[PDB]
């Protein structure tokens, strides 16, 4: 019989899984300052690691990795991919870091295209650094997809257990700025949920705009001769086992006092000679609706009953 | 030579007395009733060993120790146990009723009962010094006279002998072993008085021994012998370098310069490997290079924490048994790639190591297999501040709703002195928040 | 050395305070005459905290036997161990106290309560080092009542920083002497809320069911309640009288057992209750201590919250799997523990087990549900009290409305004190 | 990784590694408050015979 806390509640994805746990009639959900849980559905940030792994008689598990920020804030990431020997790299953003670390010529021998992209859009080096924060280089031009001229944006759901295995959904979504996309004008430079659900017509060439996998591979072999597997999962894949086993050594919970699972949401972007793009890694990522009760479910199987028994939808990596 | 007075003080550090000074007399060959056939100076030495042991004319090896329980239980053991001859009556000193788990009631109420008697009893000790380098004191978290005498005596300790260093071994509370509930409050209100007063501490947590207890002997639960017979092989790498010819950390100044920056900060995390069964008949015995590794992973520290999320302040080896130097650079190259490994950026990323060829003495008929080369690693790590954390949250729970305060404030204390206390420790928890994390 | 003086007062003390002698006196190799033919030698190493040794070196109980009549203390003598009992440790009146409060408080006991603490001074005045006293009683009665809680008042005078622990047996219409119980009683607890350090509520409703529901007596006798409480008391106190890592003495437990001072009523459970050929295992001894049905104080644990607990296991054990058992019993029931008192748990074992029983253990509960025990003898206060019915017994004795209305008040504060740590 | 310091002897050696460079209260004063719980105490030790004694005159 099994216990678990929940300490972050507008935790879109976990809200479910806590559903799912208490629906096997074999987990009790404690108060968040219960101490004698099995399973912490941790808070976002100061998340008190230090005080898991000492309660006597309990087998202790977190859906979070101690230090993966390093890996999911643009400032400890860039950092970690210029730092590390393990990332050289051919798939990330050329990238510096600016504060209002510090080095600041690094952004100048490299200016003669020359368009980056400002948030943490313009082409002026200089207008940028009025906000005073991470600003780099945009991709002047993307792969672009029809039937009306799509330009997208790629998530994939990681998850990584107690053992390390690196576990990528099979489900991916595909979220299009549908619209036109032009030149020099900053709508369809940023194809998401937070200038498309506030500034930008949310759904145009299809339902809500939102490519799964099963209709952008037909679309790649229709238009490219192609599939999704050989023109860009292989390369998401690399990236994927890449970061996060440069930074294993440091947030492996194999051999201490508690044990740590995390999901993780991989951005990526492609061009046209289908070169994949890493832009940000999400430690705390929302599901794609017709996803949750998939991927909410493989959660439990692979990250909590694999260390709570009870009485694939995922590629290991 | 330098001397060193020993400090024993509640049950906890009576007994971990014991285990230790066995060790030392094991170690230095002396034997049960101070006689030490090897020693050759009779009844007076220079020696190194004679930092722990002054002599006799009748050549009697006597701990340079003070005894001291609020309660004589413990204590008469010592006066009726193997080592009886050992010590001198008036170095093991015992009060009537105990400080029953109260810090309030160690600290003031039976505190100033017997701290000008102890005192006095350690001036004797004091006395035969040619040149005392100050005191190690040995006492728990969480009993009333462990934590409320002992910074009694360390406020008492700092005016008598301003000059002297005041190094700590102090037992940090664990449930699955443990006692009073309100040992969080011990806890918090001992290091609070004593802080300015240790210029270096070494923590034990009760769950780490306990742990490595199991784990690594195969003792479904351990005992108190246990523990203590593993802490005393850890407290005695620690202080070899004062009983044996060396030449690293071989006065007590020498642990605040070489592991303690900012005084505050003086509590380094302890890692010690290996402990290893002896039921464990058949055993590969560990190279060099991984005897270091283990120094690293938390399942051999002396407080569980993680010290990959945290920066590094000094590094200090201490090898006993079959090392020499190139085989400890060779795997400080490999153990330098391997794992996560970060000072700060004002420290140098570096080792302090020393060797001693003598391998670990293991008390016979123990439980803890002779190895042939042993390593202990003190870091000053920022990460022991979990253990902090830990603490204080638990002091938190209880004292946001005044729980067991009365208690304390029957004896004279007032509930100030506990929010006192805790911001103090608030404060400890910044420091090493500083210096940790960007 | 840490003695107890023991004191057991009135029908109901020195009837409970008899036999936990025997009971005890049998768990240390002591026989009726007070000569010890026991095995071990762990019998006698805290031998010291309930016996004075004697003749050639025989054991008297430090206790004495207090009462306002002489009946029930010819019979204790006349008893089995009667004869192990210091004859100058019977103190005894003639009158009685006639179920009475005021008369053991104020009137008949006022009277006698003198030549008591001059036993008391004489048996602790020969004590290296005491720690406090330990006082056997009901509060439904006159003398262990109103005698006792006057005891105890005095004591505190003259030792205010030694520790003062109670057995008090509480009054049930189910298995009741007389109607003015509750008055009795409501008048004793205001006491005991102020003058104990900790007190066990022993009550006679649930003593009665487990004799009859469990033990499966049809009519249970007082000696049936009896026995259930001097195994308890036997087991309550197994720490006092017998080695361990546990250094026990009286003030540490009430250190931990007492959050706030007023808050120091225990509910004890015993397992398994006997009145047997497999011994119970591990993993039902910690299900049955824990169980309602295995309470002596008849309130429902389910319905309040633990601040404390102290359990102890006694016989030859897997010491690991009463760890397991007990940290497994946490998290079943994770939810009738105080989030707010870390570790609130603490367990012992004893490798020396009861008379007849190989394996037993025995729960100290320091629950918020003792409150229903305190409303129920509210309730029937009040039911007597707002038609001042019965009071013309203790207004003949001096005592005033007023000092009920008080009484009342300071038990119905005591619920609300438990009702607001229930909810935290 | 440069190597300082070496000091040999007959029980063993030590030295130093390394792998990058960087980049009191008185006794009157305790005096004062440990009598200072010493009168808290026995304040609290009066108002109890305090109230012990009403208690008496109510008795009476
Ligand atoms: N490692 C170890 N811990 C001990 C030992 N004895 C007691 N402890 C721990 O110390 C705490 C209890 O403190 P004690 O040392 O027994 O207390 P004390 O100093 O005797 O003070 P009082 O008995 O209250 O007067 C608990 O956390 C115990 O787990 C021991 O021999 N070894
Ligand atoms: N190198 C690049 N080239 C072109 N477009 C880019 C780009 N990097 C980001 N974008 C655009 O920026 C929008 C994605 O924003 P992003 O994922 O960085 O959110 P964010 O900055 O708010 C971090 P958080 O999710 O934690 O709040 C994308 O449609 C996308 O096209
Ligand atoms: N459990 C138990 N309860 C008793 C015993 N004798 C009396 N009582 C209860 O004690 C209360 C009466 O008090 P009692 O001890 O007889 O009067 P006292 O001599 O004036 O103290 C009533 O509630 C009875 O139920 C006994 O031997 N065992
Ligand atoms: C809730 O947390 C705690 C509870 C009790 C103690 C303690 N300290 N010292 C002792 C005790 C103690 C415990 C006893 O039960 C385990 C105990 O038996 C009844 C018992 O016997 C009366 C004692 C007396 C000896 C500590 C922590
Ligand atoms: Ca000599
Ligand atoms: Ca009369
Ligand atoms: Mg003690
Ligand atoms: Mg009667």
């Amino acid at each position: 019989m099994y216990t678990f806390v929940v300490r972050d509640e507008n935790s879109s994805v976990y809200a479910e899984v806590s559903r799912l746990l208490l629906a096997t009639g074999q987990w009790k959900r404690l108060r968040k300052d219960n101490p004698r849980f099995n399973l912490m559905l941790g808070e976002r940030n100061r998340l008190p690691f230090g005080r898991l792994g000492h309660e006597p008689g309990l087998v202790q598990l977190v859906n979070y990795y101690r230090g993966a920020d390093k890996l999911c804030r643009k400032a400890s990431l860039v950092k970690l991919i210029k730092t590390s020997p393990e990332l050289s790299c051919t798939w990330f953003p050329e990238s510096y870091v600016i504060y209002p670390t510090d080095e600041r010529e690094v952004f100048l021998a490299a200016y003669n295209g020359n368009v980056w992209i400002a948030k943490s859009i313009s082409s002026e080096a200089s207008e940028l650094l009025d906000f005073i924060h991470v600003i780099q280089k945009y991709l002047e031009k993307p792969l672009l997809l029809e039937p009306g001229h799509r330009k997208f944006d790629i998530r994939s759901w990681v998850l990584v257990d107690h053992l390390y295995n690196i576990y990528l959904y099979r489900e991916g979504v595909l979220r299009t700025s549908s619209e036109p996309y032009n030149s020099a004008d900053k709508t369809c430079h940023l194809t998401n949920h937070c200038i498309q659900k506030e500034y930008s017509n949310y759904g145009r060439y299809e339902e809500g705009n939102e490519m799964f996998f099963e209709e952008f591979n037909q679309y790649l072999m229709d238009a490219l001769n192609t599939t999704l597997e050989n023109s860009i999962l292989l390369q998401i894949k690399h990236i994927i086992r890449s970061c996060l086993m440069c930074i294993e050594p440091a947030i492996s919970t194999k051999h201490l006092h508690y044990q740590s699972f995390q999901l993780f949401g991989f951005d990526f972007m492609v061009d046209e000679e289908l070169k994949v793009w890493l832009i940000e890694v999400n430690g705390a990522p929302a599901c794609a609706q017709k996803l949750y009760a998939e991927l909410c479910q493989g959660i439990v199987d692979v990250a909590i009953s694999s260390v709570f028994p009870l009485a694939s939808i995922f590629i290991k990596l | 030579m330098r001397e060193c007075i020993s400090i024993h003080v509640g049950q906890a550090g009576v007994q971990i007395g014991n285990a230790c000074w066995e060790l030392y007399c094991l170690e230095h060959g002396i034997q049960p009733d101070g006689q030490m056939p090897s020693d050759k100076t009779i009844g007076g030495g220079d020696d190194s060993f004679n930092t722990f042991f002054s002599e006799t004319g009748a050549g009697k090896h006597v701990p340079r120790a003070v005894f001291v329980d609020l309660e004589p239980t413990v204590i008469d053991e010592v006066r009726t146990g193997t080592y009886r001859q050992l010590f001198h009556p008036e170095q093991l000193i015992t009060g009537k009723e105990d400080a029953a788990n109260n810090y309030a009631r160690g600290h003031y109420t039976i505190g100033k009962e017997i701290i000008d008697l102890v005192l006095d009893r350690i001036r004797k000790l004091a006395d035969q010094c040619t040149g005392l380098q100050g005191f190690l004191v040995f006492h728990s978290f969480g009993g009333g006279t462990g934590s409320g005498f002992t910074s009694l005596l360390m406020e008492r300790l700092s005016v008598d002998y301003g000059k002297k260093s005041k190094l700590e071994f102090s037992i940090y509370p664990a449930p699955q072993v443990s006692t009073a509930v309100v040992e969080p409050y011990n806890s918090i209100l001992t290091t609070h008085t004593t802080l300015e007063h240790s210029d270096c501490a070494f923590m034990v947590d009760n769950e780490a021994i306990y742990d490595i207890c199991r784990r690594n002997l195969d003792i479904e639960r351990p005992t108190y012998t246990n523990l203590n017979r593993l802490i005393s092989q850890i407290v005695s790498s620690i202080t070899a370098s004062l009983r044996f010819d060396g030449a690293l950390n071989v006065d007590l100044t020498e642990f605040q310069t070489n592991l303690v920056p900012y005084p505050r900060i003086h509590f380094p995390l302890a890692t010690y490997a290996p402990v290893i069964s002896a039921e464990k008949a058949y055993h590969e015995q560990l190279s060099v290079a991984e005897i270091t590794n283990a120094c690293f992973e938390p399942a051999n520290q002396m407080v569980k924490c993680d010290p990959r999320h945290g920066k590094y302040m000094a590094c200090c080896l201490l090898y006993r048994g079959d090392v020499v130097p190139k085989d400890v650079n060779a795997a400080i190259a490999t153990i330098k790639t391997k794992r996560s490994i970060q000072f700060v950026d004002w420290c140098p990323t570096g080792f302090k190591v020393g060797i001693n060829y003598q391998p670990p003495t293991v008390v016979p008929g123990g439980d803890l297999a002779k190895v042939q080369r042993a390593v202990c690693m003190l870091s000053n790590t920022t990460a022991i501040a979990e253990a902090w954390a830990r603490l204080d949250h638990k002091f938190d729970l209880m004292y946001a709703k005044r729980a067991f305060v009365h208690w304390y404030v029957g004896e004279g204390m007032e509930e100030g002195e506990f929010s006192e206390a805790r911001e103090d420790m608030a404060a400890l928890e910044k420091d090493y928040e500083e210096v940790g994390v960007d | 050395m840490r003695e107890i003086v023991h004191i057991q007062a009135g029908q109901c003390g020195n009837q409970i305070g008899a036999k936990f002698w025997e009971v005890i006196s049998d768990e240390h190799g002591i026989d009726p005459t007070g000569s010890y033919h026991g095995d071990s030698d762990l019998q006698l190493e805290r031998i010291n905290v309930y016996y004075n040794e004697a003749t050639g070196n025989k054991y008297v109980p430090r206790a004495i036997l207090v009462d306002l009549e002489p009946g029930t203390m010819d019979s204790v003598r006349s008893g089995p161990f009667g004869q192990i009992f210091r004859p100058d440790n019977f103190v005894f009146g003639q009158s009685g106290a006639g179920n009475n409060w005021a008369k053991g408080h104020y009137t008949e006991g006022a009277e006698l309560v003198d030549s008591v603490l001059d036993v008391v001074r004489k048996e602790s005045e020969s004590c290296d080092c005491l720690q406090g006293f330990q006082l056997t009683h009901s509060l439904g009665g006159g003398t262990g009542s109103g005698m006792g809680t006057l005891l105890i008042s005095k004591i505190r005078e003259e030792y205010p920083d030694r520790i003062m622990n109670t057995f008090s047996v509480m009054p049930s219409p189910k298995v009741s002497d007389t109607v003015v119980e509750p008055y009795n009683a409501t008048l004793s607890v205001h006491q005991l809320v102020e003058n104990t350090d900790e007190t066990y509520c022993i009550d006679n409703e649930a003593l009665y069911d487990i004799c009859f529901r469990t033990l499966k007596l049809t009519t249970p006798t007082y000696g049936d309640l009896n026995h259930l409480v001097s195994a308890t008391m036997s087991g309550v106190t197994t720490c006092l009288r017998f080695p361990g890592q546990l250094n026990a003495d009286l003030r540490k437990l009430a250190v931990n057992m007492v959050p706030f001072p007023r808050l120091h009523f225990f509910m004890p459970g015993f397992a398994p209750l006997t009145s047997q050929y497999r011994a119970l295992t591990v993993p039902e001894l910690t299900q049955q201590m824990f169980d309602s049905k295995n309470m002596m104080a008849a309130c429902d644990p389910r319905h309040g919250r633990y601040l404390t607990v102290a359990a102890i296991f006694r016989g030859r054990m897997s010491m690991k799997e009463v760890d397991e058992q007990m940290l497994n019993v946490q998290n079943k029931n994770s939810s009738y523990f105080v989030e707010w008192i870390p570790n609130n748990v603490k367990t012992a074992v004893c490798d020396i087990p009861p008379r007849g029983l190989k394996m037993s253990a025995t729960f100290i509960g320091n629950s918020t549900a003792i409150q229903e025990l305190f409303k129920r003898i509210s309730e029937q206060f009040t039911a007597m009290f707002r038609r001042k019915a019965f009071l013309h017994w203790y207004t003949g004795e001096g005592m005033d409305e007023m000092e009920f209305t008080e009484a009342e008040s300071n038990m119905n504060d005591l619920v609300s004190e438990y009702q607001q740590y229930q909810d935290a | 990784m440069e190597v300082i310091e070496l000091n040999k002897c007959t029980s063993g050696q030590s030295f130093e590694v390394i792998l990058k460079p960087p980049s009191d209260p008185s006794l009157e004063e305790i005096q004062k408050k440990l009598e200072a719980a010493e009168e808290r105490r026995k304040y609290q030790e009066a108002e109890l015979l305090k109230h012990l004694a009403e208690k008496r005159e109510h008795e009476r």
